[PDB]
DNA sequence: CGTTTTATTTTTTTTTTTAAA
């Protein structure tokens, strides 16, 4: 046999991983300790350790893959034998890792059996679909025991004979049952964003994977997959992959220190001074849009957008929610869009995408008429991919009058059915949003209602609870902040305002305020009934409909503020800086 | 199988000797009101089981439904020997279980073939109510008449809309019911049930496409109505 | 020197198109 050459590949495989691997000891065995529960047959090595002992001979392993990739499921078993209490039973997974290396241009006939790395997205997905793969049968007569590799996608139930010529196309039907099989799922996935070429787009290609990694999939990430491209026996082509590398142990601005968890926000000891001197706000303010200028509002509003809301311990009666509907409007030529295009680096789930293009079935499925897998899966979608995440949407404009359909669930309902010709379930909305209309000519003429400078539906207004529009003046001394700041804009030194607080530090002080969970029996919380009153009657001049809806915003806003200072006990000062531009509201 | 001698012994010694909760155990009397109401459901509860016994759980799952006929044989075996008054009309019986372990969708796989099972579902669309064949007979000339008949009915289940794993796709299962339990499927309510997993007799087996087209189904022993929505 | 061949219909969502005081 030529292919002892990879058996020896393989003895090269044990020679390694049963002896000294790392750190003094093993690598591969808390696996393997690991999958006895159901003979869970999935384990991952490095494919460095080809080359940490093998001396890079990857090259003779990295080219016969699906032809000796059985040989290495064998190696598997053969390694687990020799010490844990077994019988042959145990079956194959083998999930490599470890290779430095990265993609659909680079594809031919010729890029079989290796082990490349490849990234994709979540999209247009199909469920859990088992194959009993294994199976006995025989011929017409007698030898009832066949535990052969009938896997094979040629494979047939008839077969010739075992001990003597029998017939050729008789059959029996047979042990399916104590006996070992498989399981397996597939989908369609379309070529990474980091990746992108011109003309061309992130054209899609399909593929299975095993048991351990099915189903730990979520919208757009980024994996580590294996290039075992294989052949459809029809042909067309597919592939295939056995290896995926998508807060306890912590982010970025800290080393090791402890917490409530082992590291979930240990570094205390670093944040805790940008955390209560609250002048640190003034770096949300200042050092995160340190090449961009414009009201100073907004920059010190959105984060508790980003931030976790309310999320109480209350009825079931009814829901108590957290987040809130947003907007953001001027006219264009004033650097309104910037934002929510640099949030998609800024922030996780920043789908910084059109609202022009969409459709109303832009957020889930529509339809399917033909067994595609079962004639029915209309539950694919656009926007619940929302892990824990927002969607904000550029040209809210010229939209149709079907969206609100959605919207008028986005703060009290969040649940998701369709009336098509299939079925009818719902969901959760984790996800608020952004508002992206426009004027005509621009100018909100101040001589009538800021409802009907626009005129838009008739809810709409009711459930956004915060605008901060960005409105054009005419006085040039302010336009000579501008240009005198891109100064250094292109000139390539220091080239924006000094900053004070990165944005990976930013980014993991955000976790520690998330679960401190306020106590309001705040006395000012029962004097917020003066600081409403005091509100209104700032309201009953100007004489906009207000209500409680907006009262959600009065709490919330505070609240989440005394979130924002990584705090429970909510503070009352929260309230009248809340209360100060939010006296503009009316105002506004 | 010497083995079956023993298992119906420890069910005749079991629904009509034991008593818990303070005498007058149901046993004695369920299935006499199954009888006045003629039911053919008789319960049985699993946890009262493994207060006695907790030996059926092991070697029931290398055949569950053998282990049901040597339910159902026991049973018969007391309604006619003590209502042969009984011995007229339909004569014919299969009993419940209500293991009282919630256990959830999106779960079942490679390893839960055929064997102790126990979950729940929420019901939508399916078919009316008709028959299908029982037995094994036609020939003589050296039948489709006179063949015995059961009702049957398709399922479809869906999940709670509640405990959902967070934009996971709402999923979808081909289920089972049949005659005695149905006529009480219909859309927009869930139903806890003892389940039980397999395949189609023969789903596609053969040389094929590249993938086969397999399919999974359940049937109901017991059904226990989580909804209710009348009295 | 014998014993056997072969059929599918309605609804979706898009992009097209089309209607009344
Ligand atoms: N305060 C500011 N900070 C940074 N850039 C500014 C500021 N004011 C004006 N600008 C510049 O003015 C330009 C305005 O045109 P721009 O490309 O923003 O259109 P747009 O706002 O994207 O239109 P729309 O938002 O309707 O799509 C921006 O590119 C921006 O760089």
């Amino acid at each position: 046999v030529k292919d002892e050459v990879g058996i020896r590949a393989q003895k090269l495989f044990q020679d390694f991983l049963e002896e000294f691997k790392e750190d003094g000891e093993i690598k591969y065995t808390r696996p393997a300790a690991s999958l006895e529960s159901p003979d869970r047959c999935t384990l991952e090595v490095s494919f460095e350790d080809v080359e940490k002992y093998d001396q890079n001979l990857a090259t003779a392993i990295i080219e016969e893959y699906y032809h000796i990739y059985p040989f290495l499921c064998q190696s598997v078993s053969n390694y687990v034998k020799d010490r844990i209490g077994l019988k042959t039973q145990k079956d194959c997974y083998v999930a490599f890792t470890e290779v430095p290396t990265r993609k659909v241009r680079d594809l031919t006939t010729s890029k079989i059996g290796t082990l490349i790395r490849i990234s994709g997205q979540v999209v247009r997905t199909h469920p859990v679909h088992p194959e009993l793969v294994s199976g006995v049968f025989m011929c017409l007569d007698c030898q009832t025991e066949i535990r052969n590799v009938e896997q094979q996608f040629k494979f047939t139930n008839p077969t010739i004979c075992r001990n003597p010529v029998c017939s050729n196309r008789k059959r029996f039907m047979l042990d399916v049952e104590k006996s070992l099989f498989l399981d397996f799922q597939k989908i369609r996935i379309q070529e990474t964003q980091a990746e992108l070429p011109r003309g061309c787009i992130p054209r899609a290609v399909e593929i299975i994977l095993r048991s351990e990694l099915v189903e730990t999939v979520q919208a757009g990430d980024r994996y580590d997959f294996t290039g075992t491209l294989i052949v459809v026996p029809d042909y067309r082509m597919a592939f295939l992959a056995c290896s995926v590398q998508a807060t306890d142990l912590p982010m970025s601005e800290v080393t090791a220190e402890d917490m409530k968890k082992q590291m979930t926000d240990a570094e205390w000891h670093k944040i805790y001074e940008m955390s209560k001197d609250r002048n640190l706000y003034q770096n949300l303010i200042s050092s995160l849009f340190p090449s961009i200028y414009g009201n100073d509002e907004v920059k010190r509003g959105i984060l508790l957008q980003q931030f976790g809301g309310v999320a109480k311990t209350t009825t079931e009666k009814t829901s108590l929610r957290g987040d809130i509907n947003v907007c953001i409007v001027g006219d264009p030529s004033t650097a309104k869009s910037q934002f929510l295009k640099q949030v998609s680096d800024f922030s996780p789930r920043a789908i910084y995408t059109s609202g022009k293009a969409s459709s109303a079935a832009g957020l889930t499925a529509a339809v399917v008429r033909d067994e595609e897998s079962f004639d029915f899966v209309i539950e694919a979608g656009a926007l619940m991919l929302a892990d824990n995440g927002i969607c904000c949407i550029d040209e809210f404009d010229k939209m149709d009058q079907r969206d609100q359909v959605a919207i008028h669930e986005a703060m009290e309902q969040q649940t998701i059915s369709i009336a098509r010709a299939g079925v009818r379930a719902t969901l959760n909305a984790r996800t608020s949003i952004l508002a992206a209309a426009n004027p005509i000519n621009g100018r909100y003429d101040r001589s009538k209602s800021l409802q009907q400078n626009i005129q838009l539906s008739a809810p709409i207004m009711s459930r956004f609870d915060l605008f901060f529009i960005l409105v054009d003046e005419c006085n040039e001394v302010v336009d000579y902040a501008i240009a005198r700041k891109i100064v250094d804009l292109h000139s390539n030194i220091e080239e924006s305002v000094e900053r004070a607080y990165t944005r990976e530090e930013v980014l993991r002080y955000v976790t520690f305020a998330r679960q401190f969970k306020p106590v309001i029996s705040q006395e000012a919380g029962h004097m917020l009934v003066e600081n409403y009153g005091h509100l209104r009657q700032r309201d009953t001049g100007t004489s906009w409909r207000i209500t409680v809806r907006q009262l959600e915003s009065m709490i919330r806003l505070s609240e989440a503020m005394a979130k924002l200072e990584c705090s429970n006990r909510v503070l009352e000062r929260h309230v009248k800086e809340a209360f100060r531009l939010l006296n503009k509201s009316i105002i506004r | 199988l010497g083995p079956r001698t023993e298992i119906a012994n420890r069910f005749q010694s079991f629904l009509r000797t034991f008593v818990d909760e303070r005498g007058a155990y149901t046993y004695r009397d369920r299935i006499r009101r199954m009888c006045e109401q003629n039911m053919s459901s008789f319960v049985v509860s699993y946890t009262d089981l493994a207060n006695k016994e907790h030996v059926l759980a092991y070697f029931l799952p290398e055949a569950p439904f053998q282990m049901l006929e040597i339910f159902d044989k026991v049973a018969k075996d007391m309604v006619l020997s003590i209502f042969p008054t009984y011995e007229r009309v339909t004569t014919e019986i299969h009993v419940r279980i209500s293991l009282p372990l919630i256990e959830e969708l999106r779960t079942f796989r490679k390893l839960h073939l055929n064997q102790l099972v126990r979950t729940l579902g929420v019901v939508t669309a399916t078919t009316g109510v008709l028959p299908q064949l029982s037995v094994i007979k036609y020939d003589c000339v050296k039948n489709m008449e006179q063949t015995l008949y059961r009702n049957y009915q398709k399922i479809t289940l869906q999940e709670s809309p509640g405990r959902i794993p967070a934009g996971r796709i709402p999923r979808s299962k081909d289920v089972i019911l049949l005659a005695d339990l149905c006529d009480q499927c219909k859309p927009g309510d869930e139903l806890e049930v003892t389940g039980i997993y397999t395949n189609n007799y023969d789903g596609s087996l053969n040389t094929d496409q590249g993938f086969p087209v397999f399919a999974t189904v359940i049937i109901a022993n017991h059904v226990v109505v989580k909804d209710s929505k009348q009295v």
